[PDB]
C-alpha cells in the first residue's frame, strides 16, 4: 500500500501510530500489539529491506497516514523527509522470535553493565532503564540505541525478530575500541561554517555523480509540466544557506567559458550521499571537463531561453556504436524517440546522452504507420542497453539574435541536421561512474594495485594520452595471452578502456567473417577488417582497437603443409601485417590492442612486431577475494530479478571461507558458484513460502550452501576437462598400515600445507613408485590420499599412452605434463607402469617404439616440472624386477614402498575393523578370535574376501528362510501367486534385510584361495634384499 | 477526450501479452476478453489490437512484393475480470485470434483502450441492418436471423471480419453511429441483416492485405480440421514432472538445460509433450526447430541470420524456452575423433556458429533471467563439444533410462 508517510523525534522502541482510516483494513481483535511493515522508499534502483515495527492507532492523521519513529531509519528529523511509504500490514500480526540477540556499549557504561552482578539482575535493571517491554519488543540488527550503546550485533536464525525474555541470548559485548564514537545520527554539533546568504554566488561545494536516476516521484515538488525538467538536478538543505533565494528551482553556472543552467531541488534524510556537493546528472558531468567545477550563481533569467528555435542543430558523437548497417535504422529512429519530449533548456555544443535497446535491431518498433498513443508504452515495455552521446551541434536561427547562451527545441518544430561525426573525448569512470546509472552490465571496477599487470597495461596506454602533448607519436601496442581460457581478457581491457576514459574499438574474429582461411578467400577476410577500420578510426578519438581470438585469423601450419593449404595462410598474415603497419603509419597512435588463447602458435612473423606480450595470471587467493566482494554486492544480485523481494547476503558469510575453499577456478566458475547459490536460496524461499509461518520478507544465503556450490563446480570442471572418477573414498577405510602410512602422508602432506618450509628452489620429493605384491591394496590409498589433500588427479590407465601413429604417439607423454601444469596441485599415477616400463636395458633387437616411448618419457619426467615444481606423480606394479634401473636416481623415483605383506596380528585385525563397518558388524562373538584363527598370510583382498564369503552366505541363509515362508504363504493360498505378490510389497525388513553372525565367518574362514606363494614373497624379499637392504 | 461521436469518451490505454487460458463462453460471447482481477478495471467495454510484429526491411523492398503495412484496424471488445490469470495478461478469446489473423497463440502484444459510452447509445432507437458478405464460396445461405445466436450476441463492431468460414460483418449506413454497438441486452426485432452474396470484384480487394492463409493445407478448415495426428502420453518417468518445474522457476543458474538418452528412447515425443504442458500451464512462448531442415549449415552467414532471427522473436515475445532436436548434427564437434584438429587450431567450422549463438544468448540472459532460455537435445552429455560446458552455458541436467518393467508394462 502507498500510504502517506510522516517521521516523529520518538526513539527507537515509541510505536508507530497508523492511519485512522486503514485502521478499519487492519485493527482486529485477535493481536494485543499491532505489528506492521516498513519499507520508505530510498534513494535507490532496489526496493527497500523489510522492517517490522509495533504499532497503534492515530486517533488525528490524516487520512491513509502515518507517523513512524524516526530512529529506527538511523537519523533524527533534522531535514525534510519522504512523505510515503509502501506499507503492508501483516496476516495474523505473526512475528518471527530471535535467537540471537547481540549489543555493543563502551567501555564506561558496560563497567556499569558488570557491575551489574547477575544475568537475571542486569535485565531487571537493563530493561527498564531502556524503557523496553518484555517480549513487546522486536528489533533489527544495526538498530543503534543511542550513541555509544546497543550496537545490535548479530541475529539469528533471522536478522530481526522478537525476542524471547526468558529464552535468548543476550550477550554481551564490550567496544573496547570505541567504535561506537564513529557512528552518528547525521545530527550537526554546531551551525555550518560561514553562511553565504546575500551573495550573489557560492564556492567550496563540489560536484557528485549520481549513483542511480531517481524518479519524478521521489521529489516532492512535482509541477504538471509534460517537458520541464529533465536536468532535475538536486542538492541538501545547505544550499538553504548558500543560495537565499528560496530554494529556487532553477540555477546558473559558469566555468572555464561554459553556460550551464540546472533545474536544482532539495535533499531529504533518508540518504547515503554526502555533505556539500551539487550531486550531479550524467549530462551535466558529461558538459564540463574532468577538470572539476566548484561554483554556483542565481539568476531568473529562465524566461529568456527562447521558446521558439526556427531550425534545429545537432551530431552524433563517432564511435564504434554508429559504424553499422545493423544499427544505424534503430539509431535514426532513436533521434525521434530522443527528440520527441526532450525540450532542450541549454547552450550549445552540449552533449545530450541517449540510450536503447541492442537487442532491437531487427525489429519493428511499432510506430510507422501505427501511430496514435504506444509508444511511451512500448518504452515502458523495454529498457535500455547501450549508450550513445549525441552533440549539440550550434543551431543556426533568424527567430532571435541570441542563439549561442542557450534555445528550446519544440518538436512542433521540423528540422535536424546530420553533419556526418564530430569526435570527443569520452569521460574518464572514477569521476562519471556513467555506468552504473544506466544500469547496463557493469564492467568488474578492478583496483589500480593488486593486480599489477593491469597497472601495466592501462600505463602503457596512457603512455600515448599523456605523450600527446610531447608529440611523438609513440605507436604504442600490446599482445595479451594466457595459459588457460577465461580469463577476461577482453573485460579487464574495457575496465581500461573506461577507466581511463580512452574510446575503446571492439571485434571479435570468431564473428567477424563468412569464412575461416580458404581459397580465394583471403581479401573476404582482410578487406572486412580494413573496412571496418576505415569506418571510424581515421575520423575520431584516440586510436584504441581491440582484437579477439586472433588465432583464429592468425596460425602457423608445420606439417599436413600442403600448397592449397599453406600458400593462402602464409599470404594472409603477412596480408594482415601490412595492414597494421599501414595503420600504424597513416593514423595517430594506432594502437593494437591483441588477445589470444595458446601463445605458441602465434605466427613469430607477426609477433615479433608486437613487444609487451604480458601474460595475465589466473587469479590468486588474495586476488578472488575482490572477486566475490564484487558479485555479492547488491548492485549485482539485485537485478535482471524483476519480482520486487530483493536479495542479499547476510553477516554469517565472511569472503575468507570462500577464500579458503576456492582455488584453481576462474572468474566464470565464481559467478557460476554464486548464481547456483542464487538459484538454491530462492529455491528455499518459494518452497518455504508454500507453507503458512514466519520466513523473511527478502531471500537470504547460507555459507552451506556456497560451499556445496563449490563443490559440484569443481566436480562439472574435473568431469568437463579432468579425469573421470574423482578422488572419493574415506580415508578411515585404508586400516591396517601403519608408521609406513605415517611417513607417505606425511611426505604428501606437508609440501601441500606448510608451505613456508617447502616455498623454495630445491628438489622436494616431487615422485614415488610402489612395488608390494598384489592384494595389498596401493591403487585405493592413492586416491584416499589425493582426497586427503583435495589433490587434482589424473589416470593413466596403462597402455593407453599407446597408438598407431610412429611419429605421434609420445603426444601423450608431453600431455600428461600439459594436463599437470593445468592443474598445478595434482598428482599423476600411472597405474601398473610395468604396461610402458620394460627393462631400460631392453634388448639387442630392434629399438621399438616399446623403448623409445619409455626412455623419452622418464627423460622428460626427470627434465620437467623438475623446475616447475607442484606436481607429484605416483607408479604402481606388482613385479619388482623389470623396474630395474628407473630405481637409481636418474628415474629419480628412488622410494622404497614394500608395501607388501602384513607382519602384526593387530593389524590384520585392523583390516576386517576398516572393511566390514559398511554393513552390520556382529559383536556377540568377538573380533579377535578370527586373527587367532588365521594362518598369517592373507591380504585385504583375503580378508575381504573372508568377510564377503561369511556376509553372503549370511543372505543366502536369510533367503532360505524367506522362501520357506513365501512357499508356506503359498501353500496357504493358490500356491501360484507372483513371487511380487507378498513379502516384497509389504517390504518385509525382518524376513529380507541384513543379517550376520560370527558362526558364519568362522564356517567361511577355511576356503579362501591364498594365490600367492609363500615361494613367491621369498622371492619378492629376497629381491628387496637388494631393492632395498641397501 | 470526447470521440468523434459525443456518444463516446476515452478513459485509459495500457499494453498487455497475449496469454492462452482456454476459458471462453462462445455460447454467450465471442468478441470478448478477460482481464486479472489484480489490474484494476476502469470499463468492461474498450478497444483492442496487436502491435504488429515482423523484420526490420533490413534489404531493400524485403525480397517482396508487400510494399506498406496494413493498419491495426482495432476491434471493441467486452472485459471481464477473472482472478486465474497472472498480472499485465489477457485472455484472447477463440473467435477473436482469427480475427486478429493468426493462429491462436500466446505471444503478441495488445493495445488496450478503456471507454465510455454515453446515454447516446442506450437500447433501440437505431434499427440498424447489417450485411453479413460471405468471403468464400458457402451453401446457398442461411438465415441471417441464426448468426443473431451463433454470433452469442453479446456484440459487434463495424468492419469485422470472420475467416473461419470467410464472412465479413459490415455496415455503411446513415440513422446508425457506425461505432461499437451493444447487442447484448438488444432485442432481435432491433436489429436486421443482409446476407450478401458473393462477388470476386468485391473482395479481391480486401485480399490485397497480408494473407498468409491459416488453413491452406486440406484439412476441411476450421470447420472439422480433419487432421488430428497426437495424443496424450503414459507418464511413465515423472521426468516431466521435475524438468517442468525447475525450467520455470522465477530465476535459474544458467540459460540451458540438456536432455540426453539412447537412440529411441523417446525424446522427440517427451519434448513435443514438454512443449505441451509449458504452453498450457505457465505461458511460456516456445519455437522450435529441427537440425535436419534448415540446411544452411553448409554457410555461415545465412546460419547466422537464423540465429538473430531466434534471438530477436524471442526477446520480442514473452519468457520463451527454445528446444532444438539432435543438436548433434548442428553444433556438435565435427569429427568424434579429435584426429588431427586442424593442426590442432580446433576451431573447426561448426564451434563458430556454437559460440556465436552462446555469446548473443549470454548478453540477453545478463539483462533478466527470464527472458530467454535453451533446451539442447543430443545423444550423450560429453560427446556434444565441450565448449558447450568451458563457458558454463549448461549445468543442470537430465538422462532418460530403460523404462522400468513395472511402467514399462504399463505403457505397453
Ligand atoms: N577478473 C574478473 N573480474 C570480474 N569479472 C570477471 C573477471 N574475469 C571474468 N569476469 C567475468 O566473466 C566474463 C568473462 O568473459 P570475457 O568476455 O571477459 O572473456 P574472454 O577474456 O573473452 O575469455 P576467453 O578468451 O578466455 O574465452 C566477463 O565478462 C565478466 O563478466
Ligand atoms: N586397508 C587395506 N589394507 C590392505 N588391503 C586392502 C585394504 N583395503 C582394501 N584392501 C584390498 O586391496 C585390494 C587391492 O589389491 P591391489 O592393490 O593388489 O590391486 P589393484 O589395485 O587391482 O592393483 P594394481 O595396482 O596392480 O592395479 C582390494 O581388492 C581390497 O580387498
Ligand atoms: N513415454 C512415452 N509416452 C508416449 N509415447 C511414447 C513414449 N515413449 C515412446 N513413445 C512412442 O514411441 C515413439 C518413439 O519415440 P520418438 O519417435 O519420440 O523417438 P525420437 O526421440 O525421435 O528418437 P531418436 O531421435 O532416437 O530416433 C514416439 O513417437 C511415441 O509414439
Ligand atoms: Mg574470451
Ligand atoms: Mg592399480
Ligand atoms: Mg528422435
Amino acid at each position: 500500500m502507498k500510504a502517506s508517510l510522516t517521521f516523529s523525534l520518538s526513539g527507537i522502541y515509541a510505536p508507530c501510530s497508523i492511519s485512522r482510516d486503514i485502521y478499519l483494513e487492519y485493527g482486529d481483535k485477535k493481536a494485543e500489539c499491532l505489528y506492521g511493515t516498513i519499507r520508505l522508499p530510498q534513494y535507490g534502483p532496489g526496493c527497500t529491506p523489510g522492517k517490522i515495527v509495533h504499532c497503534v492507532l492515530d486517533d488525528s492523521l490524516p487520512f491513509c497516514s502515518i507517523v513512524v519513529p524516526s530512529k529506527l531509519f538511523g537519523f533524527m528529523p533534522t531535514q525534510p523527509t519522504m512523505d510515503f511509504c509502501y506499507f503492508e500490514p501483516i496476516l495474523d500480526n505473526v512475528v518471527p522470535v530471535l535467537d540471537s540477540v547481540t549489543f555493543l556499549i563502551n567501555e564506561q557504561l558496560y563497567s556499569k553493565l558488570m557491575d551489574l552482578p547477575q544475568e537475571m539482575q542486569q535485565i531487571q535493571f537493563l530493561h527498564y532503564k531502556y524503557n523496553i517491554n518484555s517480549m513487546e519488543t522486536v528489533v533489527h540488527s544495526r538498530d543503534i540505541l543511542t550513541s555509544g550503546l546497543c550496537q545490535i550485533l548479530n541475529c539469528s536464525p533471522f536478522p530481526q525478530g522478537l525476542v524471547d525474555f526468558t529464552e535468548t541470548q543476550l550477550i554481551l559485548v564490550n567496544d573496547t575500541e570505541q567504535k561506537l564514537s564513529a557512528l552518528k545520527y547525521a545530527n550537526e554539533d554546531e551551525e555550518y561554517a560561514l553562511p553565504k546568504i546575500g551573495t550573489n554566488s557560492a564556492l567550496s561545494i563540489d560536484l557528485e555523480s549520481l549513483p542511480c536516476t531517481i524518479s519524478r516521484d521521489l521529489l516532492r515538488p512535482a509541477p504538471h509540466i509534460n517537458d520541464d525538467n529533465s536536468i532535475y538536478a538536486f542538492t541538501d538543505a545547505e544550499t538553504l544557506l548558500r543560495l537565499d533565494v528560496t530554494s529556487g528551482s532553477f540555477i546558473t553556472v559558469s566555468n572555464m567559458g561554459c553556460v550551464r543552467l540546472v533545474k536544482l531541488f532539495v535533499l531529504l534524510l533518508p540518504n547515503g550521499f554526502k555533505k556539500r556537493t551539487i550531486y550531479a546528472p550524467p549530462k551535466i558531468i558529461a558538459s564540463f571537463p574532468d577538470c572539476s567545477v566548484v561554483t554556483i550563481s542565481k539568476s531568473n533569467i529562465g524566461h529568456t531561453d527562447i521558446p521558439i528555435a526556427n531550425q534545429v542543430f545537432i551530431s552524433r558523437v563517432g564511435g564504434w556504436l554508429q559504424s553499422q548497417k545493423c544499427f544505424q535504422n534503430i539509431i535514426l529512429t532513436t533521434l525521434k524517440k530522443f527528440f520527441s519530449e526532450s525540450k532542450r533548456i541549454l547552450c550549445q555544443n552540449d552533449l545530450i546522452p541517449i540510450a536503447f535497446d541492442s537487442s532491437m535491431a531487427d525489429l519493428n518498433i511499432a510506430e510507422e504507420n501505427d501511430e496514435s498513443d504506444d509508444e511511451d508504452e512500448l518504452g515502458q515495455y523495454y529498457k535500455n542497453d547501450s549508450l550513445v552521446w549525441f552533440f549539440v551541434t550550434s543551431a543556426e536561427l533568424d527567430c532571435f539574435s541570441k542563439d549561442n547562451s542557450h534555445f528550446i527545441i519544440d518538436p512542433n518544430r521540423t528540422k535536424l541536421i546530420t553533419t556526418n561525426i564530430t569526435n570527443r573525448r569520452p569521460l574518464p569512470l572514477s569521476r562519471s561512474n556513467l555506468q552504473r546509472y544506466y544500469g547496463f552490465a557493469e564492467t568488474f571496477y578492478y583496483d589500480l594495485h593488486i593486480f599489477p599487470y593491469v597497472r601495466q597495461l592501462v600505463n602503457i596506454l596512457e603512455t600515448s594520452f599523456n605523450c600527446s602533448q610531447r608529440g611523438i607519436t609513440l605507436n604504442a601496442s600490446v599482445l595479451l595471452h594466457s595459459t588457460t581460457n577465461n580469463v577476461g581478457k577482453a573485460t579487464m581491457v574495457r575496465f581500461a578502456s573506461k577507466y581511463l576514459g580512452i574510446h575503446l574499438l571492439e571485434i571479435d574474429c570468431l564473428s567477424l567473417t563468412s569464412n575461416s582461411r580458404q581459397l580465394d578467400s583471403t581479401s573476404k577476410i582482410i578487406g572486412y577488417i580494413r573496412a571496418k577500420c576505415e569506418n571510424v578510426l581515421p575520423y575520431a578519438s584516440p586510436a584504441v582497437i581491440f582484437l579477439a581470438h586472433l588465432d583464429s585469423i592468425l596460425l602457423d601450419v608445420n606439417a599436413n603443409q600442403d600448397p592449397e593449404a599453406i600458400k593462402l595462410q602464409k599470404s594472409i598474415n603477412f596480408e594482415m601485417s601490412k595492414l597494421l603497419d599501414d595503420f600504424t603509419f597513416k593514423f595517430p597512435g594506432t594502437t593494437f590492442v591483441g588477445s589470444v588463447n595458446n601463445i605458441d602458435n602465434v605466427p613469430s612473423s607477426f609477433r615479433s612486431h608486437m613487444r609487451f606480450e604480458i601474460l595475465v595470471p589466473v587469479p590468486s587467493e588474495a586476488q578472488r577475494l575482490r572477486i566475490f566482494q564484487w558479485y555479492l554486492s547488491s548492485h549485482e544480485l539485485n537485478r535482471d530479478v524483476q519480482q520486487k523481494v530483493p536479495v542479499s547476503y547476510m553477516d554469517n558469510i565472511s569472503f575468507s571461507s570462500l577464500s579458503s575453499y576456492s582455488a584453481g577456478l576462474t572468474p566464470l566458475d565464481i559467478k557460476s558458484i554464486v548464481e547456483t547459490a542464487r538459484m538454491t536460496a530462492t529455491a528455499r524461499f518459494y518452497q518455504e513460502s508454500k507453507k503458512c509461518g514466519w520466513l523473511p520478507q527478502s531471500i537470504l544465503i547460507t555459507q552451506e550452501d556456497l560451499s556445496k556450490a563449490t563443490s559440484k563446480a569443481r566436480n562439472e570442471f574435473s568431469v568437463s576437462i579432468g579425469a573421470p572418477q574423482i578422488p572419493n573414498v574415506t580415508w578411515d577405510d585404508i586400516g591396517g598400515i601403519d608408521f609406513v602410512k605415517g611417513e607417505i602422508l606425511d611426505t604428501i602432506d606437508m609440501p601441500l600445507k606448510h608451505p613456508e618450509l617447502f616455498t623454495s628452489g630445491m628438489k622436494k620429493r616431487s615422485g614415488i613408485l610402489f612395488y608390494g605384491p598384489p592384494g595389498t591394496g596401493k591403487t585405493l590409498m592413492a586416491k584416499a590420499i589425493a582426497t586427503n589433500f583435495s589433490l587434482n588427479f589424473f589416470s593413466v590407465k596403462g597402455p593407453e599412452l599407446l597408438n598407431m601413429y610412429i611419429g605421434e604417439s609420445e603426444a601423450n607423454v608431453r600431455r600428461v605434463f600439459q594436463k599437470a601444469r593445468e592443474a598445478k596441485p595434482c598428482v599423476i599415477f600411472f597405474d601398473q607402469i610395468d604396461s610402458v616400463a620394460p627393462k631400460r636395458g631392453n634388448q639387442g633387437d630392434s629399438g621399438g617404439v616399446m623403448d623409445r616411448i619409455v626412455s623419452q618419457l622418464l627423460a622428460e619426467l626427470d627434465g620437467m616440472s623438475t623446475d616447475a615444481d607442484g606436481v607429484f606423480v605416483i607408479g604402481a606394479t606388482n613385479r619388482p624386477d623389470l623396474l630395474d634401473e628407473a630405481l637409481l636416481r636418474p628415474g629419480r623415483f628412488d622410494k622404497l614402498l614394500y608395501l607388501g605383506i602384513p607382519d602384526t596380528d593387530t593389524k590384520q585385525l585392523n583390516i576386517l575393523e576398516a572393511l566390514t563397518r559398511k554393513f552390520v558388524l556382529d559383536n556377540d562373538v568377538k573380533l579377535i578370535e578370527l586373527a587367532k584363527l588365521c594362518p598369517f598370510n592373507y591380504t585385504g583382498a583375503d580378508f575381504y574376501a573372508l568377510c564377503s564369503d561369511a556376509m553372503l552366505n549370511a543372505m543366502s541363509r536369510i533367503a532360505r528362510m524367506v522362501e520357506k515362508k513365501v512357499s508356506q504363504h503359498n501353500e496357504l493360498t493358490g500356491e501360484n501367486i507372483s513371487t511380487r505378490r507378498w513379502f516384497d510389497k509389504i517390504a518385509t525388513k525382518e524376513d529380507t534385510k541384513v543379517v550376520v553372525k560370527m558362526e558364519d565367518f568362522l564356517k567361511a574362514q577355511e576356503q579362501l584361495t591364498p594365490s600367492v606363494s609363500r615361494a613367491e614373497l621369498n622371492h619378492y624379499e629376497a629381491v628387496r634384499a637388494n631393492f632395498e637392504g641397501a | 477526450t470526447i470521440l468523434k461521436n459525443g456518444a463516446i469518451q476515452l478513459l485509459k490505454k495500457v499494453i498487455l501479452r497475449s496469454t492462452v487460458c482456454k476459458m471462453d463462453f462462445p455460447k454467450d460471447n465471442l468478441f470478448v476478453v478477460y482481464i486479472s482481477d489484480g489490474a484494476q478495471l476502469p470499463s468492461q467495454k474498450g478497444y483492442a489490437s496487436i502491435v504488429k510484429c515482423s523484420l526490420r526491411q533490413s534489404k531493400k523492398s524485403d525480397s517482396d512484393n508487400k510494399s506498406v503495412g496494413i493498419p491495426s484496424k482495432k476491434i471493441g471488445v467486452f472485459i471481464k475480470c477473472d482472478s486465474q490469470i497472472p498480472e499485465n495478461h489477457i485472455a484472447l478469446s477463440s473467435h477473436l485470434w482469427d480475427a486478429f489473423f493468426t493462429h491462436p497463440m500466446n505471444g503478441a502484444k495488445i493495445k488496450l483502450e478503456f471507454l465510455q459510452m454515453n446515454q447516446a447509445n442506450i437500447i433501440s432507437g437505431r434499427n440498424a441492418t447489417v450485411n453479413i458478405k460471405y468471403f468464400g464460396k458457402d451453401v446457398p445461405t442461411k438465415s441471417g436471423d441464426q448468426y443473431s445466436k451463433l454470433l452469442g450476441g453479446s456484440l459487434l463492431t463495424n468492419n469485422l471480419i470472420l475467416p473461419t468460414e470467410q464472412i465479413i460483418i459490415e455496415i455503411k449506413k446513415g440513422e446508425s453511429e457506425q461505432q461499437l454497438c451493444n447487442l447484448n441486452e438488444i432485442s432481435n426485432e432491433s436489429v436486421q441483416w443482409k446476407v450478401t452474396q458473393m462477388g470476386k470484384e468485391e473482395v479481391k480487394d480486401i485480399i490485397e492485405r497480408h494473407l498468409p492463409k491459416h488453413y491452406h493445407v486440406k484439412e476441411t478448415g476450421e470447420v472439422s480440421r480433419t487432421s488430428k495426428d497426437e495424443d496424450d502420453f503414459i507418464t511413465v518417468n515423472s521426468i516431466k514432472k521435475e524438468m517442468v518445474n525447475y525450467l520455470t522457476s522465477p530465476i535459474i543458474a544458467t540459460p540451458a538445460i540438456i536432455l540426453d538418452g539412447k537412440q529411441g528412447i523417446g525424446k522427440t515425443r517427451l519434448l513435443k509433450e514438454l512443449i505441451n504442458e509449458v504452453e498450457k500451464d505457465h505461458h511460456i512462448f516456445v519455437k522450435y526447430a529441427d537440425c535436419e531442415t534448415l540446411h544452411e549449415t553448409s554457410n555461415l552467414d545465412k546460419t547466422q541470420k537464423l540465429i538473430m532471427e531466434w534471438c530477436s522473436f524471442c526477446y520480442w515475445y514473452g519468457p520463451s524456452l527454445i528446444v532444438l532436436d539432435n543438436v548433434e548434427a548442428l553444433f556438435g564437434k565435427p569429427q568424434a575423433n579429435d584426429g588431427d584438429p586442424s593442426n590442432n587450431g580446433q576451431w573447426d567450422n561448426a564451434s563458430k556458429l556454437l559460440n556465436f549463438f552462446i555469446n548473443q544468448v549470454t548478453k540477453i540472459f545478463n539483462k533478466d533471467n527470464k527472458r530467454i532460455r535453451v533446451l539442447f537435445s543430443g545423444k550423450q552429455k560429453t560427446q556434444i563439444n565441450p565448449l558447450l560446458f568451458d563457458k558454463h552455458f549448461v549445468s543442470e541436467t537430465w538422462s532418460l533410462r530403460a523404462p522400468d518393467k513395472h511402467a514399462r508394462a504399463k505403457l505397453l
